[PDB]
RNA sequence: AACGAGACUCUGGCAUGCUAACUAGUUACGCGACCCCCGAGCGGUCGGCGUCCCCCAACUUCUUAGAGGGACAAGUGGCGU
């Protein structure tokens, strides 16, 4: 039986983790945006009386760091933060390349190409915006565009022919062709608005949530709505499998990972379980991120920690 | 110290709530930005004072339903509730019975049948 | 329902984030020069002092002043019909 287990916590937030990623060069580094405007870069020492340390802050940003990607080759990062601007880093020093400059609202998202040449970001001027990787702009969606704030922005993995996908806070999940920058379809439900987006590595799928509590499956090449899975308390991140067939759901205070194979929950992922006293009595889950090895997955929470999960045989 | 609301403050979080009580949730600083763009605030301090206030209604409407704001969610829960439960049934058993002087009244207008009777000690306290 | 209180305006505290500056500067070396060995050394090369002189050097940390941000009893524990 396939099972998870809490393996360790790494320490020295101050905020809320808002994100977490990793690469496949580099499989000893994470990434960590938080809410106190850094974003730690840790120094994973795989012991176990402890299980990380951060290595560098990159510091550098007005507001909440809201989004953080790492490039495919593990040297520099991109990151989107509360004050509209993006910020291009050095994972070797720090000293950000190149800012982003161009918008008028807090920068929700950011999302890298697959041979990092295009840059999408999106806002809260219910503005998708494709940029030249070196720091102008080159095209704006203005309108057929989300008419609220665009939550989330991601790219298809498919080097056959190119998607991008966006959800917003207008219960659409709208989809994009990367060449000509026009709408290839709808996607209507969701009642409520969207948190999250994002697709399969097989670039075949995109389990979209958000304030509903329900994942909904759709298929980016028959055009189609799959299936639903009702999570539960809500959803605030998802994220598929680097090899095998689940989805990881963030709720509230636990996690939810399914078998898509006759579409059952696995495990639910809750931490521990004191007496709170009063009120909410847990902190809530933000953001998660499974390894390249497929072996572990990482888990930001609200209460300035984050947790590892390892599977176990 | 002060930290007591005003009535301008008060009243703007209730409509605020009562009109978007979908996009608001639990954290402050997304009900910043939300009562920032769906109303007109002429001040960045009356923002959050109304932002702040939002949230602390937020926190209490996930509990029991607060009594001057009324939302759709809160209201049905009440009509599905006014409207007849299993939890009634009819008059509970319909054997129901009385005492004399009642069916001295009843043979006065009639009735024969299903009751019963008893007498009491005497007088009040006994 | 109206006035007064509050809201409001100026001000003090924070931004290594933005905007941009020989009527403000920093650093760098181009420097060049003075001086002392005060260090290894020779005294030179390396350094140490400079409101001494230059840059069509790079920048805005200190100075200036504009735009935004940021604090809300928001978080946690008690006391509260
Ligand atoms: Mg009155
Ligand atoms: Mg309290």
């Amino acid at each position: 039986t396939e099972q998870m287990t809490l393996r360790g916590t790494l320490k020295g937030h101050n905020g809320w983790v808002t994100q977490i990623a990793t690469t496949p060069q580099f499989p000893d580094m994470i990434l960590s945006a938080s809410r106190d405007k850094t974003i730690i870069m840790w120094k994973l020492t795989r012991d176990e009386t402890n299980y990380g340390i951060p290595q560098r802050a990159l510091r550098g940003h007005s507001h909440f760091v809201s989004d953080v990607v790492i490039s495919s080759d593990g040297q520099f990062a991109l990151s989107g933060s509360w004050d509209g601007t993006l910020r291009l880093w050095d994972l070797t020093t720090g000293t950000t390349t190149r800012r982003f400059v161009g918008h008028t609202k807090d920068v929700l998202s950011v999302a890298f190409s697959s041979d990092n040449r295009q840059i999408v970001s999106g806002s809260r001027d219910k503005t998708i915006k494709l940029w030249n990787t070196l720091g102008v702009c080159k095209y704006t969606v203005q309108d057929e565009s989300h008419s609220e704030w665009v939550s989330c922005v991601r790219f298809s993995p498919n080097s056959s022919n190119p998607i991008i996908v966006s959800c917003g806070w207008d219960k659409l999940v709208k989809v994009w062709n990367l060449a000509n920058c026009k709408l290839k379809t709808n996607h209507i439900g969701h009642t409520g608005y969207l948190n999250t987006v994002t697709v399969s590595p097989d670039g075949s799928l995109c389990a979209s949530g958000g304030k509903d509590g329900q994942a909904m499956l759709w298929d980016l090449n028959e055009g189609k709505h799959l299936y639903t899975l009702d999570g539960g308390d809500i959803i605030n991140a998802l994220c598929f499998s680097p090899n095998r067939y689940w989805l990881c759901a963030a709720t509230g205070p636990s996690i939810k990972i399914w078998d898509l194979e006759g579409k059952i929950i696995v495990d639910e992922l809750k931490q521990e379980v004191i007496s709170t006293s009063s009120k909410a009595e847990p902190p809530q889950c933000t953001s998660l991120a499974w390894s390249a090895d497929g072996q572990t997955l990482f888990a930001g929470y609200t209460d300035n920690l984050v947790r590892v999960w390892q599977v176990t045989i | 110290m002060g930290r007591v609301r005003t009535k301008t403050v008060k009243k703007a979080a209730r409509v605020i709530i009562e009109k978007y009580y979908t996009r608001l949730g639990n954290d402050f600083h997304t009900n910043k930005r939300v009562c920032e763009e769906i109303a007109i605030i002429p001040s960045k301090k009356l923002r959050n004072k109304i932002a702040g206030y939002v949230t602390h209604l937020m926190k209490r409407i996930q509990r029991g339903p607060v009594r001057g704001i009324s939302i759709k969610l809160q209201e049905e829960e009440r009509e599905r509730r006014d409207n007849y439960v299993p939890e009634v049934s009819a008059l509970d058993q319909e054997i129901i019975e009385v005492d004399p002087d009642t069916k001295e009244m009843l043979k006065l207008l009639d009735f024969g049948s299903l009751s019963n009777l008893q007498v009491t000690q005497p007088t009040v306290g006994m």
